[PDB]
């Protein structure tokens, strides 16, 4: 079925940048993407969707250093100037007939 | 197994031991995987014995 | 533990022969089907092929010009990609990921997203 494919880790001095990234199947490379920023021992905050076509959109309460993009069957996104806030595990999530799949989790040990 | 949590088919209750063998064949599996697609399709297998 | 390493840097020419391994340790290896991971000097991941646990490969993503092969050695814990033509934008560390698909899978299907990454070899080729 589903390759929502996410990072475990990535590590780096504050000042790194992703707003972690997913990996999708060669035959459903079109369809849009979303995330769940669960983090440690709180609940799902939604911040962290994703079109196809790399627009960027802000959620609240937050600054806008972060970025997107798009670049052939994967997906790809951007921060610029890393800062502390960011410890938290992320969930992809796109929509099939009739299903919220889910995806699965980036529990992520970013060395901030 | 929670220390391992591998999961090994090492258990035998189909048969209660082995006996008397004749023949043993080692290949490509006759189920197919084939997942990895999406959509609503299902892994219809079909055989003829 | 989950823990994937690597081994088979080399500094060549596009067209050569050389030997990439992704050792899989810590899980049972004759279960788990595996892939390989790129990662481009400041460009982002392109995956290329997998073996699954019987066998089989699928060489699809059109990054690859025809040119990444992949193999298997199911028996001695170890994940091989078969190689030639180590090319001169193949700089690159190969963090190698252990799919979560256990071919024994109940619920919903996300199953072979990657739950861990390799500890990455560097591969120099210009
Ligand atoms: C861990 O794995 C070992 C073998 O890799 C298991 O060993 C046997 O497992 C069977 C199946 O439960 C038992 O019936 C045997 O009594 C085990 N023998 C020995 C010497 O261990 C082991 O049970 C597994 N255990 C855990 C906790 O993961
Ligand atoms: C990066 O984070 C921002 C924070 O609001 C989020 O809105 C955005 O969707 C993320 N990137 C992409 C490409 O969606
Ligand atoms: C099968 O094995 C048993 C041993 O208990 C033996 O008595 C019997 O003759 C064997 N039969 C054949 C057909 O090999």
């Amino acid at each position: 079925q589903l390759v929502l494919t996410q990072s475990p880790s990535a590590s780096a001095s504050l000042g790194a940048s992703v707003n972690l990234t997913c990996t999708l199947s060669s035959g459903h490379n079109s369809y849009a993407i979303a995330w769940h920023q669960q983090q440690p021992e709180k609940g799902p905050r939604y911040l962290m969707s994703l079109n196809s076509d790399g627009s960027h959109t802000k959620g609240d309460g937050i600054p806008d250093r972060f970025s997107g993009s798009s670049s052939g069957a994967e997906r790809f996104l951007t921060i610029s100037s890393l800062q502390s806030e960011d410890e938290a595990d992320y969930y992809c999530q796109t929509w099939d007939t009739g299903i919220r799949v889910f995806g699965g989790g980036t529990r992520l040990t970013v060395l901030g | 197994h929670k220390n391992n949590k591998s999961w090994m088919e090492s258990e035998f209750r189909v048969y209660s031991s082995a006996n008397n063998c004749t023949f043993e064949y080692v290949s490509q599996p006759f189920l197919m995987d084939l997942e990895g697609k999406q959509g609503n399709f299902k892994n219809l297998r079909e055989f003829v014995f | 533990e989950v823990q994937l390493v690597e081994s088979g840097g080399g500094l060549v020419q596009p067209g050569g022969s050389l030997r990439l391994a992704c050792v899989a340790s810590g899980f049972t290896f004759s279960i788990y089907e595996m892939n390989w991971v790129r990662q481009a000097p400041g460009k982002g991941l392109e995956w290329v092929s997998y073996i699954t646990t019987s066998g089989h490969a699928r060489y699809n993503a059109d990054s690859v010009k025809g040119r990444f092969t992949i193999s298997r050695d199911n028996s001695k814990n170890s994940f091989y990609l078969q190689m030639n033509s180590l090319r001169a934008e193949d700089t690159a560390i190969y963090y190698c990921a252990r799919p979560q698909y256990h071919y024994y899978d109940t619920s919903t299907y996300h199953s072979y997203g990657f739950d861990i990454w390799g500890q990455g070899t560097m591969v120099t080729v210009s």
